[PDB]
Order: C-alpha cells, then structure tokens, then sequence
C-alpha cells in the first residue's frame, strides 16, 4: 500500500515539496499524512496557499482547523514540537519523514525520528557525517533498500552533478571549479544581524554575499571518481528564487563549444531526460520559475579554450526543481521499500 | 493556546515572533 | 559624574545608538560601558564597524576580544544572557539601560533590569501598560526624574507627533488618519515563513506588506489633548531604511496649503529646530539616510481640501533619526539625574 | 462583424492587453489585427511570450517573421513608425486603436490615428483636454457611440473611482485625500539619470519616490458630483507590479468601520461585482498579481474616526487589472458600435 | 597650464568622474570647464548633488543657473546638443573631452569632438575599432602622446587586467575564463521592454541577466601576450552598484592557494599599490562602495586544484573605482601632453 | 525653453521624458 509520509519543517522546501506532491498525487506511492512545524495548522495552511514565489495554489482548496490542514479533502494531521523525539510517528504510522527543518542533518539528529517511530528519514540537505547521499539521475539507482537515513544533497549539487556526470563520461573531468550565483535563502538576514557566518549576517536583498558551498565536493559523493577534484563557492544575490551554476572544467579529451553542447543536448534527450534540459533561448532567471529539471543548460554561454578548459552555465529553480527531486527520491524509496 | 503561541511566549525574540510597531 | 549606560540588544537600534553616541561622545553626559546581546563581542564588533546602511565606521578603531568591544581604546564590557534578571548591572555600576531587544517593553519585563541592579531603563519602543512615554521636542520636558522606566515611543510616533503638535496648535486637530510607507524591518521574514502575524510572514523585499500599528494612537500619549483622535496603519515596502508618514487631518480653523507649509517652516526655524526640518526640494528616500531630524516635511506634497482637510507628508530615517532621539532622551535624563 | 483593433505601443499595457484578449478571444467582438511599435516583430513576439511578471505564455504558440506576430495561427501585422499619421490604418481596415504609447494622450495627438484612417481611439491613460473619460463600472454606460476619442483613465483612477462611488452613495463624500503606494513603472529611471521630473530621475528600485498625480482629481470626471472634491499623491516603491490606494474621506453620514466594510461588501456582491472585490484575508501585494478586479478592498484596514473621517485601503494589479478594464471598455464600444 | 576638460554625457560615469575630480582638485593638472548633456544645468546640478549611490555631495556647495553648474565657486559652462559636431569646443578652448555618453565609442563618433575643436578624446568605455586602449597600472605608461582618441576600457577590464598581469608574470597564464556577477547598469530596462539584447530587455531589478562581455578579450588589448587566451560572460544581478569578477585560470607553473594569495598581496603592496587591494576580511558588496582600487582581491575565496587550475575573486566599485581610473588616465595624458 | 525641454517635445517617449500618471 501507500508509504505514509510526514514532513518535518514546513518551510520553503517543506511547502514546495507538499505542492509538488499535490500535483503528482494521482500516480504516487506516497501519502502525506502528517506535518510537524514551528507554526500551527492555520498559519501553515495560509502559507501553503499564499506563496510569494509560487502564487496562489489553484489545483485544490486549502483550509485548516486546530488539528489538520486540508488539501482537496485530504486531511493532514499537524503537530508543533521542536524536539523530534516527542513526535507521534508511531501513533500516526509514519513510514518516511521528509526532514526539511535544516537542523537535523546528522545521523544523531535525524535518528530522533526513528526513535519516535518512523522507519526512514530523507534529509532535504547534505547530510552531516556518514549519510548515504543521492542525486536523482546520477546515482539514485544505487539506493540500498536497507538504509534508514538518506540525503538528497543540496539544490546546487542537484544542478551541477548531472552536468558533471555527462561531461566526465564524454571528456574526462580532471579538475573543476564552480561558482553558483544563487538566490538568497532563509538562512540569511533581512537586515544586518548576528549570524555564525559573518557574510550571511549582512542584509540579503542589498548585497552580493559570498559564502562557502560544499556542493562541489559533494559531487564527489555521487560521482565517486571525482572525489577531491572539484571545488567552488556561492555568491548569494538579491533574487528570492532561481539560481545559476557556472562550472569551469579541466578535461582530458580536447573539445570545442559546439561539441560540448551537442553532448549535453544528446544526454538531455536520452539518459538525462527530465533531469537536464537543453536550451538555446535567451532567457533570464524569472523564466525558470517552476522548471522541473535539475539543470537547464544555457547553451549560448558555453565556451572552450585551448581544447581542455570548458565553461558551462546551468539554471535551476532551487526551491521547486529541488523539491521535485526530493519527491522523485521519496517515490524511488517507496518503490524499493524494505 | 497553541504550541506556536507558547513558543512565542518562550522565545519572543525568535524570527517567528517579532512584532516591531514601526 | 557620567551616567553609566548598558545597551540591551545590539541590533539595528542598539548599533545605530552606539554609533550616534560615538559621534557625540565629546559633549555627552553618558558613558556606554556594557552591552548584553545574544551574540559575541567579535561578531558584534564586526557588525558595528561594517554596516550595510551606515557604511564602514571610520571615526575610530573598532576591535574586540573574548570579553569586550573596543571603540577607540574605550572598552565596552560584553555579556550574553537572554534573561535580564541575570545581568551584571550592579557589578558594572549601570545607571541606565537602553532596552533595544524589542522583547522587554512591558513594565514587568523592563523591570528585570532594575532587579539586576540598573537604576533606570529607557525602552527603544512603545511601552506596554502604564509606562511614561516621551517624544523629544513634544513632551520630553515633562519627564520626571523619579521615573524608573520610560519609553521613547516608536520611530513613526517620533515623526508624526512633532508635526501633529505644530498643526494642532495652529489649526486645531479634530481627528487624523496616518499611513506610514515604511522600510522593512527585522520583524519581517526574508522569504515566506512562520510568523505570528500572517503579513510579517511574507517575503519582505518582494512585497508591499500592511501591518496594524499603534503609532498614531500613541501620539495621544505625548499630546494628551488628542487622546483617541488619531489612528493609522503601516505599509512596509522593499527599502531597507527610511520611511515616510502621510497624515490627513480634519482641522477646526480653515486653511490652505501655503499656510500649512509656512506654519511648519516657522516651527522648524524656531520651537522645533532640530526636530522638524522643512524642505521644498524634490528628493527621494535615499537622500534622507542619516538625517538627524525626527520629521522632514516634504512641502511640495502638502494639500488642503475645503479648508479643513489637510494632507502633509514627512520623511524620517527610522534607524538613525530615531536613535538620535534615543540619545537625546538619555542625555536629557542624565542632565536631570537626581 | 468583428471590430478590427490595432495596438499602438506594445509596452507593458499593450502586451498585457494583448494577453488579456488572447485569453478572452472566444467571447470577444474584437479582433486584434495590427501592432505599431518602435521595435520589430521578433523582439516583440519574444517579449509577449516571456514576461517577467506574467510568466511564460502557454495558452498558444507565439512566433514571428519580418512582418507579423503569430498567436496561435492568428496573424497580427506589424509596423514601426513613431508618427501615427503615417500608419496603415485605412489599408488594414482598422476600426479601433488602443493608444498605449503614453505619448498621444491629447486630442490633437490621438487624432493622428483618425487621420491615418482609424475610426476610433481608446487612450490607455488620462486624456489631456476635453476627452471623454470612462471607468468601467462607474460611468461606462454613459459612453456615446459617436465619440471618436476616449480615455480609460489611469490605473489608480480605476481603483479609486469604484470605491468612491460606493462610499459617496452610502455616506456622501464631502472631500477626500488619496495616496497610492504604487509599484514603479517604466517612466522612472533604473539608475539616477536625466528626467524632466526630478523625482522620476531617481533609481526606481532603490527608493520611495513621490510624484504628483491627477488620479484623484480625475475621479471627478467619472463621478461629476465630486468634481473638485478629491486630491492626492503617489509614492512609487521598489515592487515591479501591484499597487495600493489609501483613501481618507470626509463623509456626511456618520458611520463606523463595520458599516463601511459591509457597504463595500454588498456592492462587491451586486452592483460592483467583477469591479470591486471584498477581502477579509491578510494578504500582501504578490497575492494580487493577476487579479481581475479594479479594486480589492482590504477590509481589515478600514477605520473611522469621529463618525465622519473614513479610511479605506484597496489593492490593484496596475498592469493586468487595468488592461482587463481596457478590454472591457473596448468590448463595450464594440457592442454599441453604430 | 591646466588642461581644459569637457564632459560629454553627464551620467553615472560623467557625474562620478566629476565628483572624483572635485575631491582631487588641489593636485590636478585638469580643469573641468564644460559639460554637454541631454539635460539642462539645473537638472544636472541636482543630480550631481543628490546621488542615490554616493549620497549628498558634502565637500562644496553645488548650484546652477540657466548657463552653468557651480561647484564650490567653480563655474562649469553647460550646453545641451546631442550632435557633438555642433559643440562649442573651440570657443571654450577644450583640450580634452571625457566621452561618457556610451554612443560615441568609434573613431568616427569620437572624432566629432575633434571637428568641434577639442584636441583629444578619452572614451569611458571600450573603443569600437582601432582605438588605443589603456588600463592604469597595466599599460598606461605605454601612452603615446601623439594619440588623439583613447579608451579607458570597461570597469570589468580594469578589475580583471591588473589581477591577470600579476598572475601571468608569476605563473604564466595559458588560458582563462571569467564571469562577472555585476550590478545592473542604465543600459538595462527597469521593466521588460524592447532592447537589442533580448536579455538586457528584461526587468533588471527582478532578474539574473546573462550578457556578453568583451572584458576578457579586451585584457588581451592591454596585455598583448594574452590575446585570444581569455573569454567570459557577465551575470547582471539586482544590485545598483559594486560588482565581482570570478576568474579561473589555467597556469603553467604549478601552485597552491596560499602562494597565489602571497603573490597578489606582494603586488598590492608594491607594483600594484593603489590598483589592487588585498583583503582577508569577510565583507560583502556594500562594503566596497567608494573603494578607490581597481580590484579588491577577496583572499579567502582563492582556490587551486591540481597545481594548474587557479580561481581568484575580486571586487570592484564599477562606477566609482572606474571613474577614479578615468581621472588617473586623464591626469597621465595631461602630464604627457602633446 | 531649454534644449532639454525641446528634446522632450521632440522625443516624448524617450526615457528622459516619460510621465505616466499612475
Ligand atoms: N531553499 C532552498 O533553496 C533549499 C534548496 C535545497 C535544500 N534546502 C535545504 O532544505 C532545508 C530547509 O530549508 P528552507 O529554505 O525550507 O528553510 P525554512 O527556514 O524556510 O524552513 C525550515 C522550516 O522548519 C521549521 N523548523 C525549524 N526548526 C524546527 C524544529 N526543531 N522542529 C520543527 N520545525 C522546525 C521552520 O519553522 C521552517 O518552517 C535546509 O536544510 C536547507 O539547506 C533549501
Ligand atoms: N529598526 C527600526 O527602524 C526601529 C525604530 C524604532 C524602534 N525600533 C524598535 O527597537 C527594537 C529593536 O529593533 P531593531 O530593529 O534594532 O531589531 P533587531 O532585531 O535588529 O535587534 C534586536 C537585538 O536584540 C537582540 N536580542 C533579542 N532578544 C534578546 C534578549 N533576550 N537578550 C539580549 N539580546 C536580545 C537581538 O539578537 C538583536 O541583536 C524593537 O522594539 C523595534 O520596534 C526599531
Ligand atoms: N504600467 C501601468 O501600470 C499602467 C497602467 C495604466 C496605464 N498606463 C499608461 O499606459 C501607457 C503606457 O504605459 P506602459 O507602462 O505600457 O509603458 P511602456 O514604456 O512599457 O510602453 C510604451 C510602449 O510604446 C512604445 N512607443 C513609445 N512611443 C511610441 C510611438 N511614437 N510609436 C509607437 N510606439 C511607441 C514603446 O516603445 C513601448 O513599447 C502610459 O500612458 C501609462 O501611463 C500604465
Ligand atoms: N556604469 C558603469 O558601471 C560603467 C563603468 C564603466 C564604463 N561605463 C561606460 O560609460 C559610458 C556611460 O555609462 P553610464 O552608466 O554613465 O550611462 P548613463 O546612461 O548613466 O549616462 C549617459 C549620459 O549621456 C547622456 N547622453 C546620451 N546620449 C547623448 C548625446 N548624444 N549627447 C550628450 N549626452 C548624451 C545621457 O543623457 C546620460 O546623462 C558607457 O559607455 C558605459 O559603457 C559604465
Ligand atoms: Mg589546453
Ligand atoms: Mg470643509
Ligand atoms: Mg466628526
Ligand atoms: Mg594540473
């Protein structure tokens, strides 16, 4: 039957994921039966319906009472406990927790859901420590059905890894540098305020904000041959969603821009269909709101120098495209359940 | 009183709880 | 002797106030000797120096160690405890606490500083309950040196009340409505997220966001004749600092726009000098960054209908202008310290 | 037979209007057959399809060649001449020109389209001089089919006038003041630069920018009893679309906020259905993108002082809602074409 | 005596340049005696004084009449003719024109100033065609005093070229890729509107906007050994000033991040003092407003892979730092005048 | 009348000359 899902953390990713599932619910093996969050259900039904980025939810009515959110007649039980060890996962028969709070990314943290009665946890972020990491379209077929805690990596890793896999298999990636020019996220401050990261402390809609990213090194988790061969950074900029990866690779097989584009286009039509989209259109970030691909190659921007130095640029909707991949991974787990 | 309302009683400086009269 | 000051809450107002005092330190009866804040001295020294709105502080060196922030050799001891009852106010000989956390605005809350040993508290916000409230230039000469807890009202009340006082004395205000088109503040979420106020939940730099406000009613605390005669709202918009009050008043004595402007101009040159500035220039919000007045009348926008319905528009730097008034009120309390 | 329409000026309003008509084409008496604009068909087809505010047009295919834009097989001939007297209106059998350039708002200017052969002109802006002005839902039934040049007023007048009409009929408006907190528009500079208006010269996305406006006075054109009784201003703020009117009225019949809201709610359900929407929800500007009403009353913000001083607040999508009204007015002219 | 200067185009660069000169006027060989611009002198004095980015000009009074702008008692004659062939350069005795309109960057265009009576033209942009190009600190000592039309390159070229020169001389640059994450400029559209570049057509404060840049290839103009070896792109983002270059180089001599940083730091203290600044601080774009360097290396972001793949990141104030370099080049020409 | 004002008479759609009543 259905894998019973609870969302822990009903934030940007938790709510994007919920909308993704509501739109793909007819062919799903998942049933979202519960939400735990800081807020109450009436606040969360309001935010689920009224979204500054996604617009008003149209496909079904969304209401709430003291105990549940209702989406098209489907009742989702709600609780508000910030310690996951206390959550009613046994009583609600939760099979799978979508861990989207941002604060339970280690095994010890995510395992609190297992103590509370859930069977598995999917962390919507890179894991801290020894947590199996998957990027759909890159290594999700390696999923081991015995694993209890998994990570779907980051949004930037989901954009970069498919492109890297294609370039590596065609040309041999020896080293690569990345910079993501990335929309701001809720971890940054609206106005200058204390933060563990002195740059993320700074007014997010007023500044270009450099920050670290594990996304390059995490590509080595999902493409093990490239461990230690990639590095990079992020520049957070004053847009609220949609990001772009700039990847400069040192490759073994000498090539030219036309051939790099042909290889990625071919992959986007076959092995990476639905994961990489290939575009020759002269578009901007707003045009990629709601795109379902992990990576949209902007083919007009590809350049190569000296045969071996390759630059590619790929868009990604960091909220929605990533949440589509969370749903894809959860469906894959549900179809390989043990 | 909801758990969220108790949370804001216990953490009035938290991002979910700030009310500046402006 | 100097009045020894501690800042509780080293946020936008706490740090603007610190910079205001550092610039006026030569003529001050106050000595800032302590800070309590949720963050540490090194982070807070960094934020004090590097401000997205005010720019880099260059009047003096700002450094820090584990225990203190140093502002030009002048040492400010730092502690980090969210419970004011635990603070070292007796141990540090604190006379006056600048209560800038946004959290301890009731008498019971602010009195926790008195329990910890401070002699007086100045709340940088409207007080809750029966806390004496002052607007410098309107009623601060009514301050009683025996009062242990006072409020400096809100930024909007400090802009509106001087204008209201001048208009009331010239024309007789019968009723008045206000809207402040206001820069976003740190109580709003950067992206749509959990909040006890469904409007403040919404992405602040992407939206016009209405909020209720007591700022107009509060004018009646500082102009008691107008208790109950004023009301209004706020519209938060995607600028990070500087705001503007639109005030529409029903007045007793018939007038015209030219007379309204001349009355405010006369006050700005005499009884309200330093509090109201009068401008006929066609400026925009950025031009009022760092302005020291509580209210800058935009004279070109004044209009009157039917003799008795008056519209005036006044700018204010909600961070810096308000912090100048906090300092003015504190210096006044120091001059009258019994 | 169909009324043959040409759009002059394929800007924000011209393209919003085109998209409004494409969605309502099945029930329309209008056929858009031509566009004149300073740009070329390929550029304009790209902008029609890829809109930063409206998203990608997906109802039909949009293509172009050297001579035409094609919207689902439907061909729209294109020309590019800044002088309307040179336009092929007789050659194309144009009945009605939608004058959306912002430039030909006087009778002499708009009449250049008549000289070129069009039968009537609808100006998407206030007219200059004695041009009959209409607000759908307020006075459009007074349209005379013999008029050759008409104005659909401004976006702000279309928001304010329906509210004013309802309030005037219920309570008797004696005088009223307006401020629109308004999204920036293309008349403002992106960075500080040359402009005949020193406020519009200033960087639009970085500032609150006051401008004078005739929008409140213009309500007196469509509600003649209130000629000379209304005035107001605009404050342009850093959002790209959606605006809000704050209206403060002196009324004859004493009232309270509850009655003001019920009167507008009743009108929104009856005589103003489709023109005024009534909302008790705590929403923000992004939520009103694409709303079809001329005015959405934000009922939670209504307030009254002393019986006779009434404040109401109403949202409007200044691009899309106004363009729906342009289409409504054009369909009305077509239904009454003599 | 003094080289008499006229500014053609009193825009962001023209006005930043004017303020740069006003602040360095005591030790200058230049006298700014004239301005030609679209606007009149009163508008231009207003914009010179009131700047959304630079703040209100403090160092001297700025006023105007029908004929002149006055800066601290210095009278600057003003004219408004968009055809430079008509300008009064002979009558005003203009030696040097600062060509800052953006539209006379070819020799035929810039030579119109020579026909009008000027002796030399300095184009504040890359030249079109065979125009000698200089970057101060890289090749300005090669200035040939017989040249009549010169180019100061672009802001991005001025940031990148000094860093490239240092890296090339230390490690040998074989190839390099650049991406500038760049503030929007006045060539972009505030809201979607026609433009020769379909991406620059799109709402600038709402979008990440990829665009071409000649800056990489132009580095080969000022470092001839690197002709054809560099390429790159720009991503325009919603900040109004301050930009950052991300440069990924393939170098001959194998190195590590610590050594790359040491080499640039040493250059910044000696051969590149005043041109490159070296920073280990964790700052954001707002903190570099008004910085006088062409390039500020963000040393914390330097990374190297495999010895030969080097990433460096450098900030630049694209308005002010570039205008300081325009002034430096003009002073160099004035000191080598023939 | 200034040259700028004549420019806006001749180019009312130019960026320096647009006045949308809003
Ligand atoms: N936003 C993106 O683009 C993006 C993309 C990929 C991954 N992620 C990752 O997804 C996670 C969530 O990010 P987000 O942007 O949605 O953040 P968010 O702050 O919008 O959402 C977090 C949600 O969890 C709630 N929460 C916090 N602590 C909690 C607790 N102890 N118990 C219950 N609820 C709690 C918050 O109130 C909020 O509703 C993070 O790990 C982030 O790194 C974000
Ligand atoms: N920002 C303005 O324009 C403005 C103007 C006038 C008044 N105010 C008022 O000033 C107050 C602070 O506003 P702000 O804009 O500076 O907010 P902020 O969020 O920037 O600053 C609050 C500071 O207090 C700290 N803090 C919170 N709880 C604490 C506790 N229990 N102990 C110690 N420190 C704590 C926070 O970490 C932060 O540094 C609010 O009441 C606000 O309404 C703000
Ligand atoms: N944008 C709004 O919210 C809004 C709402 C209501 C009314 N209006 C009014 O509609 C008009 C247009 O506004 P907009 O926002 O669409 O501006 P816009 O600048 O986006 O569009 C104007 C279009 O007309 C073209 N144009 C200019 N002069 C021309 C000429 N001589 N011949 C042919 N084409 C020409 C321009 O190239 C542009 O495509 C203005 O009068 C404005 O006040 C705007
Ligand atoms: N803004 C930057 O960051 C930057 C940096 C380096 C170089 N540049 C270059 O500097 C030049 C100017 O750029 P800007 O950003 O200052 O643009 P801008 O649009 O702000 O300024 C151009 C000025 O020239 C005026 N002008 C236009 N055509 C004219 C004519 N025919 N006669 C007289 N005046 C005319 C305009 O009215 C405006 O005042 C461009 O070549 C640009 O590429 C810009
Ligand atoms: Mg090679
Ligand atoms: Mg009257
Ligand atoms: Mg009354
Ligand atoms: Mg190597």
């Amino acid at each position: 039957s259905m894998v019973r899902v609870a969302i822990n953390g009903f934030g940007r990713i938790g709510r994007n994921f919920m909308r993704c599932w509501l739109q793909r619910k007819a062919n799903s093996k998942l049933e979202i039966v519960g939400i735990n969050d800081t807020s109450d259900p009436r606040t969360n039904a309001h935010l689920l319906k009224y979204d500054s980025m996604l617009g008003i939810f149209q496909d079904a009515e969304i209401t709430a009472d003291d105990d549940c959110i209702y989406a098209g007649g489907h009742a989702v039980k709600c609780v508000s406990d910030r310690n996951p060890e206390n959550l009613p996962w046994s009583a609600w028969g939760i099979d799978l927790v979508i861990e989207a709070t941002g604060v339970f990314t280690s095994r010890e943290g995510a395992s609190k859901h297992l103590s509370a009665g859930a069977k598995k946890v999917l962390i919507t972020a890179p894991g801290k420590g020894n947590i199996p990491t998957y990027v759909v379209g890159v290594n999700h077929h390696t999923y081991d059905p015995s694993e209890d805690i998994v990570s779907n990596a980051s949004c930037t890793t989901n954009c970069l890894a498919p492109i890297v896999k294609v370039l590596h298999e065609a040309f041999g990636i020896q080293q690569g540098m990345m910079t993501t020019t990335h929309s701001y996220t809720g971890d940054q401050r609206l106005l200058d305020a204390s933060h563990r990261d002195l740059r993320r402390a700074r007014a997010a809609a007023m500044n270009i904000v450099p920050t670290s990213t594990g996304a390059a090194k995490a590509v080595g988790l999902v493409i093990p041959e490239l461990q230690g061969k990639l590095n990079g950074i992020a520049l957070r900029v004053p847009t609220p969603n949609v990001s772009v990866v700039d990847f400069v690779a040192q490759v073994e097989k000498p090539t030219i821009a036309e051939q790099v584009n042909q290889v990625i286009k071919e992959a986007s039509e076959t092995t990476m269909k639905g994961i990489i989209h290939y575009s020759e259109l002269e578009l901007v970030s707003s045009d990629y709101r709601g795109h379902n691909a992990s990576s949209i190659l902007d083919a007009s921007l590809t350049m190569v120098l000296g045969g071996n130095l390759v630059k590619v640029v790929a868009w990604y909707d960091n909220e929605w495209g990533y949440s589509q991949r969370v749903l894809d991974l959860a469906e894959h787990m549900a179809a390989h359940w043990a | 009183k909801t758990s969220f309302q108790q949370y804001c009683d216990d953490n009035p400086d938290a991002a979910e709880c700030r009310i500046y009269d402006d």
